[PDB]
């Protein structure tokens, strides 16, 4: 059924000043979380090009804490330059770059952060091209690249479908979704629609993974704002066997004192509790 | 690492469970020697475990407080937090525990931690 | 580092004295190409010195606000803070100064600090 | 003349959290400070038996900041047992070491903390036998031992007079005194009585270097507790040219958002207005 | 049954010239042999005081290259000396941070090489004393010390059955015997009578390790001086489960142009041929 | 690493077997980009293996011929040798192999070596 | 007048097998050569994005063997791919890679290869507009560019006054000649003439480096093949105060037992009996 | 390193110049503490230096034979070669000179060198 982990980015007020890359490790072994999303232009020393030492020293972390790569998070950064958009081919050969890395570090999906053009968080008008490019890459190396679908698109709206349609049409293996569950949201924008978990159902076969948001935890080990348990069984209903993966993104994440670690263990305890 | 001596990296059960562990990171400004450190009591939750139930791993070692009493070769850095291996059956319950460590060196900490199982 | 942008440290003239330099950490929780960083207008002590007087320099290397715009290859990690060195013949004078400066990226900041001579 | 430095027990609160060593040299380097006085047991990584590649580091460093380093502050720990006190032989060979260690790095001075039996301060009483074992040593790296006179000893006390003498009875260069300028406080412990700056005068020969306490520095850049002007008029008149090393010890080190840097910039602008 | 491995030894002369670590490791793995058996005065960076680092990266080698600890080399270094013996504290503290160190490198076993006092390589008179102060270390630790049973000494001689009395005498389940199988060898010293294979029967239950010894292998895959195949046949019948370690001590090895990995590529197809 | 540019470490068999691997050192006294690498025909035993059956691992990743080619950036240093796998289904037999490989680069080797099941 | 170094080069059968960077740098100290020529493609770590502790390691080494980066070898690989050639701005960006690490090195000149088209060793049709677009870098900077004047070509013929005529048309002071010593060989190519050290008269406003080529030294400390007195005295006459680089590329030093340190010492003490 | 015993790297004379250096790896399958090791006496172009004069560089720090011959827990590794300063006023001349230095451990080497001025 579906696993459990941790992306790193709740980790963004502690990373580099009170947090290690191997203090996360064992966070997430404290927790028995094991799924580990990170975030490349973040976790990697000397990224783009990280030694072999590096890379070596990133195994014996996996292993001396069971931590499972699950999501490497990447940007297609096509407006990167002010004076001009990447070509296809420049965008195709970082893609590539961050594919390799992705393979060479043990990660299996790959949550690519395509580029916006309207508000309707519609990708560049070449996406396609974009992934079309880098597929065969992917797929030789089993690599699944992954677009987040987060607030406030809709899981029957026409970004989720464009994706969808792409995938029915090149038959590709290696492209799926990466669901936020902040799409599940009915606790608190005008193009917001909270979507009910049975959303999720047409999905589930083009889901490789899965962003656990939260909001708020109560001592009581409840999230208050997201529907937690009727979408968790949904998903462990319907064969997902993916990770969810425990994200916070709460503005007191960089208040002084803020302990995010047991937030986590707030949320990783609810997980336990509904997944077993 | 963190501000607080008893630091929240690390605090997790042992495996059957047959305890728990805790890191302290060293209140001083210089690094000491295994032979300085004086073990105090724990309490969690109130309870309290005492000196010869815990053990210390330092640099990858793990010592006895007999053996700790005579080890002046070997150096606690203040940079490198030692971990604090409790034995209790069962090791702890899942949920909320108030850690209150008390230890001293030659020439008492509280927090409130989460423990998942 | 520092959880404030500009950094205390490095804060110092830059020698005949050309000018002088800060650091200042990327406030974002990914790094960026240097072509994403929009450098904006340093203000010491209410006195404004433009875009142009100011270099970046990341991983050890210089770069212009020309050079930066378009160099999508060179990345600035969160945890390097960049050097920025202001040209302003004669430096600094001794004591206190208290810098502002605005800079952005595409997908301001306050200090007192002291300069000794 | 005298000339200036910072001992990095004033980063006690800030080493290893938010300052690394190499900001620690940047910071000195800020200021102009560039003696430097280090803790053994704090700043050098994996001590007592550092690898090839960290001493490298630390010259790399020493280099690239102008560093002098001129103080090695290290402890005769025969009370590190408490079943026993360590023989000779033991105090001797742990000297040996960081009297190598010392030279290692390049330091000239070590300040020798002596354990205490009295609660005047008096050290051990077998201190004289440890310091001639590690004598031979000292002379051949070019070392010079120097227990700091600290508050509320006094320049005319027992303690001050017992060094002197061992000095004068050995003939030896490689031992003398590390003055801490507490023992000059005048604003605000039974035993302490102010020593006024002229008491200093008939031990600069055998001072080799000395601690530059200071309690508060004010916004005019004025310390407020010790004559500092007399202090140092005292030491340049009559032929001082060891390091007077900032160092701070107020408890206000360890409060949020304390900027101890900004003192000790305060500090060493006064020390460039008396030493220039 | 018996599984197979090599001691580092056999590189003798390529460690540290043309072989790494990493390479004697990968040697191992192309082989299949998966016990490994290193000197601790060789093959440990800084040592006796390795960092944190190196530790890790050894980890992350055995890891790699699925490389099982088995033995640790280590001396007893009574005669380091030429003015004394070390006392019986002295040389009970150096086993005991050999047996830590053989510990935290996950090897199970220990050969100790004890000094020897007569031509009959007995050991100094005092070997009690400093193993059963070691003892207690290394059964908490759950390391088993092996003084290491060479040519040309007998399995039936004074000294195997002073082990063996030592064994019965204390109870203990962490001191045995290294058999080195030179003392099988039949095909070229006055004292060495080679023994048959049965004289290994009645020393099994304290045989921990074995030194997998060779002088020739043929292009046959065959050793000419040993009788391996009674010899392994008669461990594995009499359930013997601890390891044959390929130990290559010929001089050849020194010669220019000399591939020791082929030789022991030729030990290692024999020991397959014999183990399956 | 050795003198010969086929390597003795890393000979083996990969695995179901799919093949086997060796190690090549560049035989140049710069590295160079993987677009400059014309890697050619492997012999074992006399038995003729052809370039599309072999893929270089460089830096820890595996690139075909067809990737190679137009592969500029990626940098072959001389200290560490190529893996070069080699599809062959059933891998090697146990025993000596007669390797004999060339290849090129733009601006033969011979080794007899053991293989063990 | 003229100094001297090595250019790494001539340790081209050691490097990586039996000579660390570190052991180059102590073996240029031995000769008293400071002046260090590297290839980028050989000596700098993970190349072309070497980490900040690898430079670090390189000003270290620089510092305690008192070594002056002078020359940084490098190449404009136009023809690195096989389907086509690299457009003026890819090589431009590779070039500008290039300056910058030379740059952060230390070094002060580079010695740009260019690729050839012809047997004349004519450069690519575009090779000015490549220098061109990288000379603003190489001038903000203060890195010099030059071009290797190597065999069969001719100090009078019609390469070095292509590149001449470049310098003299833009005006240029960062980019010059690398004349290498082998255009004065006499003593053993159709095309090759020997060029009389007069003839390197004209060319020394523009000569940044040379590459002190020799072929044999004997057993006397004289280079037997070209007229190194001559040459040396008129470079000294005429205001020459760059470097002169030992280069060996004989065959020999592929030999086994061959030791090119003792060769370039040859050299040092022939350039230091002519310089002085 | 090299085959040899006596390293050609790192000889050199020592400045006024007091001597010269040389290096010496330990020709052994295993490292040795300092007081294993007996210095023996130096033979330089046939002129013998007596064990005296030299003194043994191990882990950047210098020990003379009476430092050596009671240390026991200094370890030399295999892979890093000692180095031996010989007092010798005025060092070594410029051009050949036949190296003969002897030395054992408990439980002699020939080398031609180059000096450069």
């Amino acid at each position: 059924g579906p696993k459990r982990g941790v992306a790193l980015y709740s980790y963004s007020a502690e990373f580099g000043l009170t947090k290690t890359l191997e203090d996360c490790f064992e966070d997430l072994h404290d927790m028995g979380a094991h799924g580990i999303e990170i975030l490349a232009n973040t976790h990697i020393e000397n990224y783009p090009y990280p030694t072999d030492e590096w890379v070596e020293k990133w195994w014996r972390l996996c292993d001396k804490y069971e931590i499972v790569p699950v999501e490497y998070g990447n940007w297609i950064d096509s407006h990167v330059l002010g004076d001009r958009d990447l070509t296809t081919e420049e965008s195709v050969e970082m893609l590539k770059r961050d594919i390799r890395l992705a393979h060479r570090l043990g990660f299996t999906v790959m949550r690519t952060k395509m580029p916006v053009i309207n508000d309707l968080l519609e990708p560049v008008e070449n996406w396609k091209e974009i992934i079309k490019g880098a597929l065969p890459l992917a797929e030789e190396l089993g690599i699944k690249m992954c677009p987040e679908i987060h607030t406030p698109s809709n899981l029957k709206g026409k970004l989720v479908n464009d994706f969808v349609e792409f995938i029915k049409e090149t038959g590709t293996k290696n492209f799926g979704l990466n669901i936020d569950f902040s799409v599940f949201r009915t606790s608190f924008d005008p193009n917001y629609t909270p979507n009910k978990p049975e959303d999720i159902i047409p999905l589930l076969p083009y889901v490789y993974c899965c962003h656990a948001k939260f909001i708020h935890m109560s001592d009581d080990f409840k999230e208050t704002t997201i529907p937690y348990e009727e979408v968790v069984k949904t998903m462990e209903d319907n064969g997902y066997e993916g990770y969810l993966l425990s994200e916070y993104e709460g503005a007191d994440k960089y208040d002084e004192g803020y302990e995010v670690g047991q937030t986590l263990r707030k949320h990783h305890i609810l997980l336990k509790n509904l997944l077993g | 690492m963190e501000k607080q001596v008893i630091q929240s990296v690390g605090f997790r059960n042992i495996k059957e469970i047959t305890g728990f562990q805790f890191k302290v990171k060293l209140p001083y400004y210089r690094g000491v020697f295994l032979s300085q450190i004086r073990p105090g009591t724990l309490f969690v939750d109130g309870q309290k475990i005492e000196k010869d139930q815990i053990t210390w791993t330092i640099n990858g070692e793990e010592y006895t407080n007999q053996e700790m009493r005579g080890d002046f070769k070997t150096h606690w850095a203040t940079t490198k937090p030692a971990v604090l291996k409790v034995k209790m059956p069962g090791g702890l319950a899942q949920g909320y525990h108030d850690l209150k460590y008390g230890f001293c060196f030659t020439s008492v900490n509280e927090r409130r931690l989460l423990i998942v199982k």
